[PDB]
């Protein structure tokens, strides 16, 4: 049944505008109202807006109102969220959800979209800095890789391209006041096979087409 | 012309989600099924009786 | 009695003028309905996957591939989303004769 | 229609009932109001959407114009025979599948109404009389709490039964 | 200004346990309340609407109750697939409002943190800033508590840590605190250590390095 | 059938009712008579004729025998494959469309009867009892004018209510 | 469903009723028992088997893979066009004919139940009250012989009418 | 009253988990059903009228 | 193999009385009609409601 395919997420600058999409795979969608809900990174869900099946009405949060316009194109079987006066506090992943009742609004959200990430910041796209985290002692030692100062959306890390996922830990990104993003990925590796065996982390930064390669070894 | 469509017929482009069209049997792209009808409307609601 | 309070049971009505046909009856006005039939076009030939069609114009497949001298607008053609022959597409073989299996070639070209 | 409720024993609709397809109009001491039967409207909505999806979900995939020469008149007529043959089938299917389901949907709704009216009659038994047009006049005093108890189907019958007995005997 | 509050903010539970979350609304919202489930990085699922109506896909383990101002969701016998965050939501009036979320987490045996220390790599020193990384690896429950001590001086507002989720294989956590200094303030000192207290450890544990 | 009236709670038809499909048999002081419900018979007639027309109005246009030589066996088999293919579709459609609508029509008529009986019960309320087989025994005196008032649906209920109250109490 | 009996006003089924699809549960002095309505179950069985046979009896006869050379691309596409064309028709027919008849069958059964309940209500009239969930509480004494008289539809109404009058007046 | 004997009307239920689709509803559990669709084969080529195929 | 069947398809023999099969469009012998479905099950009984 209904898949809602979301569209139009992206990196944007405060003030400048963005439009979101929610396209339903199934004809009957045009008989239901549609919610937009969002979720600031690491934070709770926040209701944003609704539009009835015709577009008749049309409801907004207070967080946003006179900055966001919800619209609907029933022939194209899609729903739109237009976002104008964007502000760093509007950064979030955005979900559209079909309403349980419409034709009769019930205010409950029963089918959800995958969600689309929107980042409001005044910061240039930047390729990550990578650093070694050198192992030395302990019990059966551990090593990692610091991926500092990047922008924006997400990075991905993997060990020996994927020739080891045994005990890999990638920590959530952190947004420091520079506006950049830091994180690190680590692994405990069996035995003191460090002064012998090769280990390489590969950071893939999509929203910049950077692929970095970090061989890591001790002192 | 310099327009974009996901469905094209010799009379013109169709920009629509409906399951049926009566525009033309020949289509290129993702199009609704051609039928000869002039009306295919499905009731969803009830008989509308706004008063006595 | 004494007050004689009342509850009643009823159904939705609205200002819809949408009408459907049932087998027993025609033009029944209903509260809500869905149109299943598209009847609108934009009267133009457009791009598909953002690639323009090939407009053969006065030429036809035969004049196009053979290189009829009226088809010089076509000499640099390389890609397209589909091929258009107009109902003025007369320029084909200029020196007269049979184009053997031409219809089969058209078929081959339509993929 | 088939179940004689819509445009039947209940003579008309309520333009004043915004919240649903079926519901209740009440009159007590506190006032007048409308209320949708959220549950049956919901069942209907799901039923109808499912119907619509089935008719459509079915239909799928196929025309690619061909040419023939002056000595290929038989395969040309066959090609046309094929194209027209399917086009009439698919046209008939579609038109008639819609005529059939429209008929059935209006009867569905009709049934839902009759069934809603019967659910009430069932609860109230002889604590209220039927006064026609789908209306129930109470033999007892029914406040806002008592009306809600009817609509959510949890009406306490014996609670008001004794007050209602003595009202049928006299006035 | 409707305000939905959820209680508790976390619960840890064994599979099979009966978990019960509450949600309170600042004013009367009749019985118009819904519960959603959200696993991390996926969309929410609807569970219950109208205080206590179970949504069609949903296992009957789930059960809502309450009216007016106080509402509870009960999971009768926590299954493995029930560890997620649960949000309530009022559907009485617009704007619509979500409670703040209750995370329900797996409860495994206590595991102490394997702790490691990480000097700023000499490449990083060239950039201008120095980052020291403390690693607390595979511990249960969520607990520590790291203290960056530099020559026995304590630090505040110059470290930030972030935590992983309950590991899908063994239900553990990992944690890393990073100390961000300037290259010059990194020079001023020689001994760098982070101290961890966790319940799997009786005495606080220290890893330290000497710069050089 | 579906609505349990025809060959149901009303056990049989009236060969004595020439003027329509549904109607009324009366017995008073003045005598006995039959009368068709002109309006519901009419609604039925229109409904049924429309049904018949739709099934038929749909169907339209098409066979033109072809020949093939000894080296054209593949296109010959395709031609036959096509001819037989459509012939079975059109045969199935027709036979089944008729089986379906026959089923529905007999249920329609059944419904009409039940609905007619309910329209009366509705008017008369407790001024007459139900004595089975679709019959209403009057608690009061009903002359030819009073019978006509039932059939045209404009029966004055309270007019005879007081005379009928005192007859249920005793005999 | 459509007639609001199954999963309707009669809230559930009887796993204890082995002998049929519809029937009766009795409670008297002598004890408790189940009994199938053999006749309506039979009518149902015949109805349903006939339905099943019709859908199937219809379907009949036809694929014989062909080959074409590199210069026969048009007749090859036509052959495929034909094969796919019929395959989608026959697939649609089948799937939808089943969706339609399933809907109708569950409504048939629903109707049968409602109609059975109404056949009883009809016999008993005011000699017993309706107490909901398809249950009839007797105003009189009904032994095993009297229960059998209900189920075979030959219940003597006036026989117990006088004993039942005096029980409604008081308790 | 006085005894208040009861007769009730009801329908069959059993421990069937067979489900059908109707137009209004999906996965309806029913007491009895018939499968119209064959989906099993024996994965081999066999004789017909007791004559073996020709394997080229 | 040395088996017997009254209906054969390139995937294997079918040994059945049902009106439809979704195994393969090509058959030799007396076979059920091929359709694309994954489910064609007809209700004969009623809605099964084993309790409250
Ligand atoms: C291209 O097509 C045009 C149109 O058919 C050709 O011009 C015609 O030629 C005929 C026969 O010689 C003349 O009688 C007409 O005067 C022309 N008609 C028009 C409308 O111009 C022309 O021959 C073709 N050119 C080539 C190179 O094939
Ligand atoms: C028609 O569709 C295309 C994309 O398929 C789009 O570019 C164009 O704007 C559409 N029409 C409307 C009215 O939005
Ligand atoms: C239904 O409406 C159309 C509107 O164009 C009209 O042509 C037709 O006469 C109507 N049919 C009937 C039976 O009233
Ligand atoms: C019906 O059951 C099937 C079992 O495989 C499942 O895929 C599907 O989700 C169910 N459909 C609905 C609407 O519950
Ligand atoms: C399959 O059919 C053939 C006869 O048609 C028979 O010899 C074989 O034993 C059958 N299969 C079974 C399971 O009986």
């Amino acid at each position: 049944q209904v898949q809602l395919v979301q569209s139009g997420g992206g990196v944007v600058q405060p003030g400048r505008s963005l439009r979101l999409s929610c396209a339903a795979s199934e004809f009957t969608f045009r008989m239901y109202a549609t919610h937009w809900v969002r979720q600031a990174p690491g934070k709770g869900l926040e209701w944003v807006a609704l539009i009835s099946y015709d577009g008749s009405n049309k409801y907004y949060a207070d967080s946003v109102k006179g900055r966001f316009t919800i619209s609907r194109d029933n022939s194209m079987n899609t729903v739109y969220l237009q976002m104008n006066t964007l502000r760093p506090e509007d950064t979030a992943v955005y979900y559209c959800a079909r309403d349980l009742g419409g034709y009769f609004i019930r205010g409950i959200m029963d089918v959800w979209g995958q969600g689309t990430l929107v980042t409001v910041s005044s910061a240039s796209t930047k390729g990550p800095s990578v650093f070694p985290l050198a192992p030395s002692s302990g019990g059966t030692a551990a090593l990692g890789c610091l991926v500092k100062d990047y922008f924006p959306e997400p990075v991905t890390v993997s060990w020996n391209s994927g020739a080891l996922t045994s005990g890999v830990h990638t920590f959530p990104a952190v947004l420091q006041s520079s506006g950049l993003y830091s994180l690190s990925s680590v692994v405990t590796v069996p035995s003191s096979s460090l002064g012998t065996q090769t280990y390489i982390c590969n950071v893939n930064h999509k929203p910049s087409n950077t692929k970095v390669d970090k061989r890591v070894e001790p002192k | 012309h310099d327009c974009n469509t996901k469905c094209q017929t010799p009379h013109g482009a169709i920009n629509s989600s409906l399951p049926f069209q009566n525009i033309h049997p020949v289509t290129i792209g993702e199009c609704p099924k051609y039928v000869r009808s002039t009306k295919l409307r499905m009731a969803t609601g009830l008989r509308n009786i706004p008063s006595i | 009695a004494d007050p004689g309070d009342t509850i009643c049971i009823g159904y939705h009505a609205n200002n819809s003028t949408d009408t459907v046909d049932t087998v027993l009856e025609k033009n029944v006005t209903v509260t809500h309905s869905v149109n299943l039939l598209e009847d609108s076009h934009n009267g133009k030939l457009c791009k598909l996957k953002g690639i323009a069609p090939l407009q053969l114009g006065k030429c036809n497949i035969a004049g196009w591939l053979l290189g009829n001298p009226e088809c010089d607008l076509l000499l640099t053609a390389s890609s397209w989303s589909y091929i258009v022959e107009t109902s003025n597409s007369e320029n084909g073989t200029c020196y007269p004769g049979d184009f053997i299996d031409y219809e089969e070639l058209r078929e081959q070209l339509s993929s | 229609g088939l179940f004689g409720a819509i445009a039947g024993f209940i003579e008309g609709g309520w333009t004043g009932m915004i919240d649903g397809w079926y519901g209740y109009h009440h009159q007590n001491e506190q006032g007048s109001g409308y209320a949708a039967d959220q549950k049956s409207t919901q069942n209907a909505i799901d039923g109808i959407t499912n119907k619509v999806n089935s008719v459509i979900e079915k239909m799928n995939t196929q025309a690619v114009g061909k040419e023939f020469n002056n000595l290929e008149r038989r395969i040309e007529n066959l090609n046309k025979k094929v194209d027209d043959g399917f086009l009439d089938i698919w046209t008939y299917n579609a038109e008639l599948l819609v005529l059939l389901e429209n008929e059935r949907t209006l009867d569905f709704h009709d049934s839902n109404v009759r069934n809603l009216y019967e659910k009430v009659k069932s609860q109230l038994k002889n604590n209220a009389k039927e006064i026609g047009n789908g209306c129930f006049e109470f033999y007892h005093k029914c406040d806002d709490a008592c009306m809600e108890s009817v609509r959510n189907g949890t009406y306490d019958y014996p609670k008001y039964s004794e007050e209602s007995k003595l009202n049928r005997e006299e006035i | 200004e409707l305000q939905m509050t959820q209680s508790p903010s976390s619960v840890s539970a064994s599979v099979g346990d009966r978990v019960t979350i509450t949600c309170r609304a600042s004013q009367g919202i009749s019985s118009w309340l819904a519960w959603y489930q959200q696993k991390p990085g996926k969309a929410p699922k609807l569970l219950i609407y109208a205080a206590s109506s179970l949504q069609s896909g949903v296992p009957s383990r789930f059960s809502g109750s309450g009216s007016g101002t106080d509402f509870t969701l009960t999971i009768s016998s926590l299954q493995p697939e029930d560890f997620a965050t649960y949000y309530c939501q009022q559907a009485n009036s617009f704007p619509l409002t979500f409670g703040g979320g209750t995370k329900v987490e797996i409860k495994r045996t206590v595991a102490a943190p394997s702790v490691f220390i990480f000097p700023p790599s000499d490449e990083q020193l060239k950039s201008g800033t120095a980052s020291v990384v403390c690693l607390l690896n595979n511990f249960y429950p969520r607990e520590a508590k790291v203290q960056w001590k530099v020559d026995n001086a304590l630090q505040s507002g110059n470290s930030q840590e972030s935590v992983t989720e309950q590991d899908s294989k063994d239900s553990t956590y990992s944690l890393s605190s990073t100390l961000t200094l300037s290259k010059a303030d990194y020079e001023k000192h020689k001994v760098y250590a982070c101290e961890v207290t966790h319940q799997g450890l009786s005495s606080p544990v220290t890893k330290s390095f000497n710069r050089g």
